[PDB]
C-alpha cells in the first residue's frame, strides 16, 4: 500500500533522473483503447 | 380443445441391483438380445434382457462414465468418459480398439450419425467436437454454448445437431459447415434432456422451468408442456407416443405426445439400505420392442417397467 | 487462448496498373505462405513476377486482407483509385479509420476485422466505400493517371555505389549514383505509409497542392460577376448559363471579346462563388479553357 | 489445427478400418423386418 | 420543372418499424430470429397426422446424407493433408483502368525446408456472435417469505 | 490437453465432482436470491465430509431440505 | 387522350401528387399516362436510387436503361424547357440511353441538370416531394441498386 | 504532473487489467473500470468498456442501466436511446428498460414515440401497473379517449372486475357518463357475469346511484335477486335512498 506507493514514487523519480540523463510487447493502456468494441447505432446518433 | 388419447399406464415388474456406483447411463443392444449399463463405478456392464443376469463387466475408464452407446450398423461400443476420454471397443475382442482425445474438459455426452457414422462429444468446456470414427479426428468442435453442454442429438433430418446445454438455450446445428443456425432461449432453467419423436419430425426439451416441444428445422415453438418441474434429467418417447419424463427426484412423469396430457405420475421406491437422497434418474430408456422400460435409479439399481395391461379407460380416465 | 488470426491463402493479388506494368502477356509466380505480412505479420499469398524488361522483380509486401481494409497496392502501398499515398487519401476524404499501435490489439482486431471481411462480399474496401464516392474535389488535380515505371525501376546497384560492381552492366542492380540520403523523402517509413501517420510523400505532396489555386478565383469586390480571361469568344454566354443553371439562376451571363472574358455571375453569391471556384482555371466552358479573375 | 507439425505416437494411422454388422451380427437389414 | 448516422427504417407497410432489423446486428436474414410476441406465443394442439409434423422422408434424408457424407469426407481428406507426414493457366486480370492475360504458374515448395514462423501465438478471444432476443415466460416474482426461505 | 494420470486423479475426481455441486446447485434457485452462497455451499459439504471423515455429527440446522 | 396533368401514386413508401408536365413533354406525358392505365409501370423495382439524387422505380428491365414504355418499346426522351429535372420535386422518364426512355418514374428533389439534359422530365412533383425525397435519400448498391425493391400499389392517372 | 498521471493511469489501468484476466465473470471490475475511465472524462472508452462487458455478458440489467445512465448524464443522448433500443430488443421481459427509458424519453425526451414504443410494451402485455401507467400518461399528453381505448385494451387483455370497476370510473372521470354505464353494464354482463361476485353490480349501483337513482335501486334488486348480506343491505339502503 504505502510501501508500494512510495515505490512507484521512486520509480518516477527514476524515471524522471532517466529522462534527465523497449517496451517488451506490452500493450500500451494510456496511448489507446486497450481492446476497442465499437457500439451499435440504430435510428439516432449523429454524435457529437 | 380436443379430447387427449389413452395411453396405457406402466407397473414396475423388476429391479436389478449390483452396481457399487450410480447407473450413469442406459444402452439397448438394436437387436434387442441384452443390454448394457454404464456406471459411476467406472463399470460398463452388459446386462441380458431376458434374464436379467450380468453377462459381463468392464473397467478401463480412469473416471465416471458418462455415455454408453451400441453402434446399430457396426460391432463397436463407444463409452465416453468424464476422464476427458471416449473408448471405442470391438467386442469381437472386447477390447479397447480406439481411442478419442482431445476434449480439455470431461464429456458429459455423445451420439453418432445412424447413417453418416459420426461421432459427436458434448462435453463440461461448453463444446462438442465432431469426430470421424476410424482416424479418431475432431474435424469439427461446435462452441457457442456459454455453459456446459448437458446432451446432444444426433439426427439425420434437418438440422442434425440438437445441443441442450445449462445456459438455458438450445442450440440447433447446419452439420455441413459446423454452424449453429437456431437458438432457444425460451426455457428459464438448464437444458438436460431433449428427445426427438422418431416420425412427427419434432422434439421436446425437458427443464426445471418446463418441458417444451418444438418442430423442425427452424424450431417452431409447438406446445409447452406444464408440470413434473423438477430437474429432469432423462426423456424417451415410444413409438406410440407414450413420453416418459424421469428428473432428479425420482419421478416418472408420463404423457401423451401429441396433447401434452399427463396420464401417469409414479414416484419409484428406493433400495432398503438407501437415503431418501439416492432418487433420482439418469437414464429412462424403451427397449427395442417399445414395451419395456429401464430407469437408471441414483441408489444404484436399474428399475424396469412393464405395461399395466390390465388397465382400461373406464379404470384410468383421461381428464379433460 | 486459442485465438490468432487465420492466413492469408488466396490468389488475385489487387494491384496498380504501375506496378502491374505494361506488358498484357504475363509469367507469374506465386509462393503458398513463403513471406509474412509487413504490418499484421500474417503468413500470406506471396506473389513475384516480371512486368516489363528493366525490373526490380517486384513482389507483394502486405496481406491480401490489409489490402483489402486499406485499398492500396500489395507492393506499391499507394492507392488504387487514384495512385495517391492513403495518408492523402485520408486527409481528403475521411481519416476517422485509424489503426491501434500495440500488437496484441492489433492482431485482435485484425483477427476481428478478418472474421468481418470473411462474413462480407469478399471484394470491398470496407466500411468508408459509401463515404468514398465524393472524389475529385482537389486530390484530382495531382492524382495519377499514368502508369509510372520510375518507381518500378530496380534497386540501385551498391558496388558501384562503391565503384566496385565488377559485373558492370551484367548486374541487374541500377548502375546510376543514388539520391540524397540527408533528403526526408528518402527515409520512407512502411509502416508510417501504411498507417497515414507523416509520410513524407504525402507532405510534399499536399504541400504542391497548396500551391495552385484551383478553386481561390473571387477578385471582385463583393461582387458575383468574375471574369473569366482564356475564353474569349470560344465561350459564349450560353456555356456560363448552362454552368449556372446547375447552380441555379444566371444573373449575368455575357462574353466580351475584347478582354477574352467569360463575365459569369449567379444570382446567389455562394453560388457565384462556386461557379468561379470551379472555373479558376479547373473548368472548360464550350472548349475555352476559364480562369476566373475580377469583373 | 490445420497449422500443426507436431505429431504424437498415439496419433499414428491406424485401426483404419471400420468392420460392420453381418446378418450373424444383428445387421439393420433384419433388424427392420424381425419384431 | 416548374420550381428550379442512423439505420434504415424497415416498415412493411401496417407493421411500424420492423424491430427484427435491431434484433439482428451482424447476422444475415436465413438466420432465424425469435424476436416478437407472435415468437413467443405458442401454437395450439392439432392433429399429429400431418406432413408439416412428419419427416421428408428417405429421398431427401438420404439426399442430406450423401451431400453430408461428400463434404465431410472432403473435410477428413483436408485433415490428412493438414496433419499426416510426407499449371500454367491462362487466366486475364481486369484492371478497370489493358486487360491482361496473366500466366498463373506456382512455384515449387520445398519438402527440404523447416516450418517458418511461430504459431503459439496467444492472443485473446475475439467477441461472439451477437445476442439472441431473450425470449422467455413472464417471471414469478418471488415473495419475501421465498427470499428467506 | 494432459491425460488424467496416476497422480492427477484425486485432484481431477474433486474438481470433476465440485463442478457437479455447481450444475446440481445452480438449477433448483428460483427467481431473485442475489446471495447465491455458493462458496457457502462449498464450506458447507466440505465441513460436512470433513466431519465424516472426523465421523463428527455435521448438522447446520439453517440449510435448505433438497 | 391520356395525357395527365398529374398522377397520384400511393405504396409502401407513401402517397405522391407529381403534376406531370404534359404542355411541356406531350409524348412522354401520354406515354406515361397510357403506361399507368396499362399497369405497364406499376409493381416493379425501384431501378435506379443514386445518393439522394435521382429515384428511377417502375423499369421492367428493372436496370433504369431499360423499361417498357406504352410509346413503342422505350418512349422518345422528348425534354423541354419548362419540364427540367430541377427544384424540389422533379419527376422524369427513365432514360439512362439516347432516345430510350422507360415508363419508370425518377424522383429528384435537388437539382439534376446532368440527368435533366438526357432524360425527359415528366413534370414537377407539387405534392409527395418530401416522401418522394425521404424515398430517394435511401442509400444503395455500386450499380444504384439497394436490396430492397419498392413496387407500386395503387396509381391514379387522372388526364 | 501530466507523465506522473499518465503513469498513474498506466498503473491503474494494468491493475484493472490485471483485475479482469483474473475473473471476466466478475463484472464490478469491468463498471469502476468504466466509471475510473468516466471520471478521466474518456467517455468513448469507458462506452468501450462497457460494449465488451456487454460483450462478455449481456444478461445483466446493471451493466445497460449504469452505461444509458452515464450517456444520460453525458451528452450521450442519442446514444442513451441506441442503448435502451438494444437493451428492449434483447431484453423485452425486463420491466425496469421499458420504464426507465420511458420515462427518460418523457422528461428529457417528451417523445410520443416512446409512448407508441411502450403500447408496442402493451402488445407484449405487462402487468397492471404499467397498463395504469400508459392510461395516467394519456391523462398527461391530455387524451381522455386513447386511456379509454388503453383501458379497454387492459380489459380484454387482463380482465378483472377491479379493473373494470376502474374503466367505470375513469369514463365517470372522462366526462362520459354514458360510456360508464355502458362500461358498468358490460361489468355486470361480462367480467364474471357466470361468476356472480357481486361486487360489479355493486360498482354498477353506484353508477346508477350518480346517474339516476331508481337504476341504482333497479340494479340493487337485481344484485339481490342473483345473489348475501352485502346484498341485503344494498337493497334496503336502495329501498332507504
Ligand atoms: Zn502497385
Ligand atoms: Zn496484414
Amino acid at each position: 500500500k504505502a510501501r508500494e506507493k512510495q515505490l512507484e514514487e521512486a520509480r518516477r523519480l527514476a524515471a524522471l533522473q532517466k529522462r534527465r540523463e523497449k517496451r517488451k510487447r506490452g500493450v500500451d493502456y494510456n496511448a489507446e483503447i486497450p481492446f476497442e468494441k465499437k457500439p451499435a447505432l440504430g435510428f439516432y446518433d449523429t454524435s457529437e | 380443445m380436443p379430447k387427449p388419447q389413452w395411453h396405457p399406464p406402466w407397473k414396475l415388474y423388476r429391479v436389478i441391483s449390483g452396481h457399487l456406483g450410480w447407473v450413469r447411463c442406459i444402452a439397448v443392444e438394436p437387436g434387442n438380445q441384452w443390454f448394457v449399463t454404464g456406471s459411476a463405478d467406472r463399470t460398463i456392464k452388459i446386462w441380458d434382457l431376458a434374464s436379467g443376469k450380468l453377462k459381463l463387466s468392464l473397467t478401463g475408464h480412469i473416471s465416471t462414465v458418462r455415455g454408453v452407446i451400441v453402434s446399430t450398423r457396426s460391432p463397436y461400443l463407444f463409452s465416453c468418459g468424464e476422464d476427458k476420454q471416449v473408448k471405442c471397443w470391438d467386442l469381437e475382442y472386447n477390447k479397447v480398439i480406439r481411442h478419442y482425445h482431445g476434449h480439455l474438459s470431461a464429456v458429459y455426452g455423445l451420439d453418432l450419425h445412424p447413417t453418416i457414422d459420426v461421432l459427436v462429444t458434448c462435453s463440461r468446456d461448453s463444446t462438442a467436437r465432431i469426430w470421424d470414427v476410424r482416424t479418431k479426428a475432431s474435424v469439427h468442435t461446435l462452441s457457442g454454448h456459454t455453459n456446459a453442454v448437458a446432451t446432444v442429438r444426433c439426427q439425420a433430418a434437418e438440422p442434425q445437431i440438437i445441443t441442450g446445454s445449462h445456459d438455458t438455450t438450445i442450440r440447433l446445428w447446419d452439420l455441413v459447415a459446423g454452424k449453429t443456425r437456431v437458438t432457444l432461449t425460451n426455457h428459464k432453467k438448464s437444458v438436460r434432456a431433449v428427445v426427438l419423436h422418431p416420425r412427427h419430425y419434432t422434439f421436446a426439451s425437458g427443464s426445471p422451468d418446463n418441458i417444451k416441444q418444438w418442430k423442425f428445422p427452424d424450431g417452431s415453438f409447438i406446445q409447452n408442456l406444464s408440470g413434473h418441474n423438477a430437474i429432469i434429467n432423462t426423456l424417451t418417447v415410444n413409438s406410440d407416443g407414450v413420453l416418459v419424463s424421469g428428473a432428479d427426484n425420482g419421478t416418472m412423469h408420463l404423457w401423451d405426445w401429441r396433447t401434452g396430457y399427463n396420464f401417469q405420475r409414479v414416484h419409484a421406491a428406493v433400495q432398503p439400505g438407501s437415503l431418501d437422497s439416492e432418487s433420482g434418474i439418469f437414464a429412462c430408456a424403451f427397449d427395442q420392442s417399445e414395451s419395456r422400460l429401464l430407469t437408471a435409479e441414483a441408489d444404484k439399481t436399474i428399475k424396469v417397467y412393464r405395461e399395466d395391461d390390465t388397465a382400461t379407460e373406464e379404470t384410468h380416465p383421461v381428464s379433460w | 487462448t486459442y485465438n490468432r488470426q487465420n492466413w492469408e491463402d488466396a490468389d488475385f493479388p489487387i494491384l496498380c496498373q504501375t506496378c502491374l506494368g505494361e506488358n498484357p502477356y504475363i509469367r507469374m509466380t506465386k509462393e503458398k505462405y513463403g513471406k509474412e505480412c509487413k504490418i499484421c505479420a500474417r503468413p500470406f499469398t506471396v506473389f513475384r513476377w516480371c512486368p516489363g524488361v528493366r525490373m526490380r522483380f517486384k513482389k507483394t509486401e502486405v496481406c491480401q486482407t490489409c489490402s483489402k481494409l486499406k485499398n492500396v497496392c500489395q507492393t506499391c502501398l499507394l492507392d488504387l483509385e487514384y495512385g495517391l499515398p492513403i495518408q492523402v487519401r485520408d486527409a481528403g476524404l475521411s481519416f476517422k479509420d485509424d489503426m491501434p499501435k500495440s500488437d496484441v490489439n492489433k492482431e485482435y482486431y485484425t483477427q476481428n476485422m478478418e472474421r468481418e471481411i470473411s462474413n462480407s462480399d469478399g471484394t470491398r474496401p470496407v466500411g468508408m466505400l459509401g463515404k468514398a464516392t465524393s472524389t475529385s474535389d482537389m486530390l484530382l488535380k495531382l492524382a495519377r493517371t499514368t502508369p509510372y515505371y520510375k518507381r518500378n525501376r530496380p534497386h540501385i546497384c551498391s558496388f558501384w555505389v562503391k565503384g566496385e560492381c565488377k559485373r558492370g552492366e551484367e548486374c541487374p542492380y541500377r548502375h546510376e549514383k543514388p539520391t540524397d540520403p540527408d533528403d526526408p523523402l528518402a527515409d520512407q517509413n512502411i509502416k508510417d505509409r501504411y498507417y497515414g501517420i507523416n509520410d513524407p510523400v504525402a507532405d510534399k505532396l499536399l504541400k504542391r497542392a497548396s500551391t495552385m489555386p484551383r478553386l481561390d478565383p473571387p477578385e471582385d469586390k463583393t461582387i458575383t460577376t468574375l471574369y473569366v480571361g482564356g475564353l474569349g469568344d470560344t465561350i459564349t454566354e450560353t456555356d456560363l448559363r448552362n454552368h449556372f443553371y446547375q447552380f441555379g439562376e444566371i444573373r449575368t451571363i455575357t462574353v466580351v471579346q475584347r478582354q477574352q472574358c467569360a463575365f459569369i455571375q449567379f444570382a446567389t453569391r455562394q453560388a457565384a462563388e462556386v461557379a468561379a471556384e470551379k472555373s479558376f482555371n479547373k473548368l472548360i466552358v464550350n472548349g475555352r479553357r476559364l480562369n476566373v479573375k475580377w469583373g | 489445427s490445420q497449422l500443426s507439425k507436431q505429431y504424437s505416437s498415439r496419433d499414428l494411422p491406424s485401426h483404419t478400418k471400420i468392420k460392420y454388422r453381418q446378418t450373424t451380427q444383428d445387421a439393420p437389414e433384419e433388424v427392420r423386418n424381425r419384431d | 420543372p416548374e420550381i428550379h448516422n442512423a439505420l434504415a427504417i424497415q416498415v412493411d407497410s401496417e407493421g411500424k418499424i420492423k424491430y427484427d432489423a435491431i434484433a439482428r446486428q451482424g447476422q444475415s436474414k436465413d438466420k432465424v430470429i425469435y424476436s416478437k410476441y407472435t415468437d413467443l406465443v405458442p401454437k395450439e394442439v392439432m392433429n399429429a397426422d400431418d406432413p408439416d409434423l412428419q419427416r421428408p422422408d428417405e429421398e431427401a434424408i438420404k439426399e442430406i446424407t450423401e451431400k453430408t457424407r461428400v463434404a465431410l469426407e472432403k473435410s477428413v481428406s483436408q485433415k490428412v493433408a493438414a496433419a499426416m507426414p510426407v499449371p500454367a493457366q491462362y487466366i486475364r486480370y481486369t484492371p478497370s483502368q489493358k486487360q491482361r492475360v496473366i500466366r498463373m504458374v506456382e512455384m515449387q515448395k520445398d519438402p527440404m525446408e523447416p516450418p517458418r514462423f511461430k504459431i503459439n501465438k496467444k492472443i485473446p478471444r475475439g467477441p461472439p456472435s451477437p445476442p439472441a432476443p431473450v425470449m422467455h415466460s413472464p417471471s414469478r416474482k418471488m415473495t419475501v417469505k421465498e427470499q428467506q426461505e | 490437453a494432459k491425460t488424467v494420470t496416476k497422480q492427477r486423479v484425486e485432484s481431477h475426481f474433486d474438481l470433476e465432482l465440485r463442478a457437479a455441486v455447481m450444475h446440481d446447485i445452480l438449477d433448483m434457485m428460483p427467481e431473485g436470491i442475489k446471495q447465491n452462497k455458493a462458496r457457502t455451499i462449498l464450506q458447507h459439504l466440505s465441513e460436512a465430509w470433513r466431519c465424516w471423515k472426523a465421523n463428527i455429527p455435521w448438522k447446520v440446522p439453517g440449510l435448505p431440505t433438497p | 387522350s391520356w395525357q395527365p396533368p398529374n398522377v397520384y401514386l400511393e405504396t409502401s413508401m407513401g402517397i405522391i401528387v407529381l403534376e406531370l408536365y404534359w404542355k411541356h413533354a406531350p409524348k412522354t406525358c401520354k406515354n406515361f399516362a397510357e403506361l399507368a392505365r396499362r399497369g405497364y409501370y406499376n409493381g416493379t423495382k425501384f431501378h435506379r436510387i443514386i445518393k439522394d439524387f435521382m429515384i428511377q422505380g417502375g423499369d421492367p428491365t428493372g436496370t433504369g436503361r431499360g423499361g417498357a414504355s406504352i410509346y413503342g418499346k422505350q418512349f422518345e426522351d422528348e425534354l423541354h424547357p419548362d419540364l427540367k429535372f430541377t427544384g424540389a420535386g422533379i419527376l422524369a422518364m427513365a432514360n439512362a440511353g439516347p432516345d430510350t426512355n422507360g415508363s419508370q418514374f425518377f424522383v429528384t428533389l435537388a437539382p439534376t441538370q446532368w440527368l435533366d439534359g438526357k432524360h425527359t422530365i415528366f413534370g414537377r412533383v407539387c405534392q409527395g416531394i418530401g416522401m418522394v425525397n425521404r424515398v430517394g435519400m435511401v442509400e444503395t448498391n455500386s450499380q444504384d441498386r439497394p436490396v430492397d425493391d419498392v413496387k407500386i400499389i395503387k396509381a391514379y392517372p387522372s388526364g | 504532473d501530466e507523465e506522473e498521471l499518465n503513469d498513474y493511469k498506466l498503473r491503474k489501468r494494468k491493475t484493472f487489467e490485471d483485475n479482469i484476466r483474473k475473473n471476466r465473470t466478475v463484472i464490478s471490475n469491468w463498471i469502476k473500470y468504466a466509471q475510473w475511465e468516466e471520471s478521466l472524462k474518456e467517455i468513448q472508452r469507458a462506452r468501450s468498456i462497457y460494449e465488451r462487458a456487454l460483450d462478455v455478458d449481456y444478461r445483466n440489467i446493471t451493466l445497460w442501466l449504469k452505461y444509458a445512465e452515464m450517456e444520460m448524464k453525458n451528452r450521450q443522448v442519442n446514444h442513451a436511446r441506441n442503448i435502451w433500443d438494444r437493451a428492449i430488443t434483447t431484453l423485452p421481459r425486463v420491466n425496469q428498460f421499458w420504464y426507465k427509458y420511458t420515462y427518460m424519453e418523457e422528461m428529457l425526451g417528451n417523445v410520443a414515440g416512446a409512448r407508441q414504443v411502450f403500447e408496442r410494451w402493451m402488445e407484449w402485455q405487462p402487468e397492471e401497473q404499467a397498463w395504469h401507467s400508459y392510461i395516467n400518461f394519456e391523462l398527461r399528453y391530455k387524451e381522455v379517449d386513447r386511456a379509454r381505448t388503453i383501458y379497454e385494451r387492459f380489459v380484454l387483455v387482463h380482465p378483472d372486475v377491479k379493473n373494470w370497476i376502474k374503466y367505470a370510473r375513469f369514463e365517470e372521470k372522462h366526462a362520459y357518463f354514458a360510456h360508464a354505464r355502458k362500461v358498468y353494464e358490460r361489468a355486470v354482463e361480462f367480467f364474471g357475469d357466470e361468476h356472480m361476485d357481486e361486487h360489479l353490480y355493486v360498482a354498477f349501483a353506484k353508477f346508477e346511484e350518480n346517474q339516476k337513482e331508481f337504476e341504482r335501486v333497479r340494479v340493487i334488486y337485481k344484485y339481490a335477486l342473483d345473489r348475501a348480506q352485502e346484498l341485503f343491505k344494498n337493497y334496503t339502503i336502495f329501498e332507504k335512498k
